[PDB]
């Protein structure tokens, strides 16, 4: 029954350096419904992070669209991990701004 | 166009004493439009789109009183299925519904839908012709067995055939539209002497698009990467396609995109 | 406007 979630680390708009933006964690086809999202900078969990209401695609499996405000930097890393009860232990997704 | 109305529904038991945890949400053209959450402070239907804000409180008392209906109906059954499942009851388990229509240009019912779902998986479903059950299961046996005998799929038929039709065009008058996507290519370095091109649609609506790559009027729907359709958080959509092609012979490939939106398809190349 | 489930229920 436990189905495993899909995560797309991405922004909002095409990234510039140094203007403001929104970074989103976009976490697919899972199931259970429980699940843990945590939005990262360098390392460090990020608070204040929005977290749309919980809904359900035609395969039945769940989906969830985390989101934060953020400005990019050349150096500056963010992630998403997510942790749910298909997976051993938490996953990590970087943020390539060039997916 | 094909217009469609959805309700997906579900009912989420928790372990030690808590009522399970109700949720439906409402859909017209893949779009949410209302929203009910048992969790919430005083739980009701609430508004989801701007052009639901003109319906008065007797719509929103009556579809809130009818989910309080749901509620219940799929809290015994939770319930039951426990007992069909021979499962204990510490847990969590999770019940889901989809319910709806689908109606063609002429506004005449295309095709009507009532599906369940436990713990993920296809239990019972209501046939096309919507007299018959599908029921995936052995315990869905069970349940099969008594809706042939109550009746039941003439109710569903009755909801199909009638409301869910009458009210998918009420919601389609009170909400008269597309965004088109803005597309371009990125170039990406990789080893042995090959380069990664990726066509980008960006800012679109509705969420259906189709990308692909053109080797000298040849499709190469073989090695094209693809991403799933994303959501940008406002309201529009994301995807991109991409081919790794030889370095120096970037010209020789380009990238079109299909969306309800554009007055041709877009066609575009790698751009220096 | 949604459905209202008729018993008998699951």
């Amino acid at each position: 029954i436990q189905k495993t979630p899909q995560i797309q680390v991405y922004s909002r708009h095409p990234p510039e350096n140094g203007k403001p933006n929104i970074l989103n964690c976009y976490v697919t086809q899972f199931h259970p419904p429980h699940i843990e999202i945590q939005m990262l900078k360098n390392g460090k969990k990020i608070p204040k992070v929005e977290m749309s209401d919980m809904s359900f695609s035609k395969d039945w499996s769940f989906y969830i669209l985390a989101h934060t405000e953020f400005t990019p930097t050349e150096t500056d890393t963010y992630a998403c991990r997510v942790k749910h009860d298909s997976m051993a232990e938490p996953k990590t997704v970087y943020w390539d701004r060039d997916m | 166009g094909p217009h469609s109305m959805r309700y997906f529904e579900t009912a989420v038991s928790r372990p030690g004493l808590e009522e399970p945890r109700y949720i439906s949400v409402g859909y017209v053209d893949n779009k949410e439009f209302v929203r009910f959450d048992s969790d919430a402070e005083n739980p009701r239907y609430e508004p989801r789109a701007p052009w639901m804000e003109q319906e008065g409180p007797e719509y929103w008392e009556r579809e809130t009183q009818k989910a309080k209906g749901q509620e219940q109906w799929f809290r015994v059954s939770l319930r039951n299925l426990l007992g069909y499942y021979n499962q204990s009851a510490g847990g969590s388990h999770t019940l889901q519904q989809m319910s709806g229509c689908d109606l063609g240009s002429d506004w005449r019912l295309l095709r009507g839908y009532q599906q369940y779902a436990y713990d993920g998986r296809d239990y019972i479903a209501l046939n096309e012709d919507l007299k018959t059950w599908t029921a995936a299961d052995m315990a869905a046996q069970i349940t099969r067995r008594k809706w042939e005998q109550s009746g039941a799929a003439e109710h569903y038929k009755a909801y199909l055939e009638g409301e869910c039709v009458e009210w998918l065009h009420r919601y389609l008058k009170n909400g008269n539209r597309t965004d088109s996507p803005k597309a371009h290519v990125t170039h990406h370095p990789r080893s042995k002497g090959e380069v990664t091109l990726r066509c980008w649609a960006l800012g679109f609506y509705p969420a259906d698009i189709t990308l692909t790559w053109q080797l000298n009027g040849e499709e190469l729907t073989q090695d094209m990467e693809l991403v799933e359709t994303r959501p940008a958080g406002d309201g529009t959509f994301q995807k991109w396609a991409s081919v790794v092609v030889p370095l120096g012979k970037e010209q020789n490939y380009t990238c079109r995109v299909y969306h309800e939106g554009l007055p041709e398809p877009l066609t575009l190349r790698w751009e220096p | 406007s949604g459905p209202s489930n008729t018993p008998p229920e699951i």
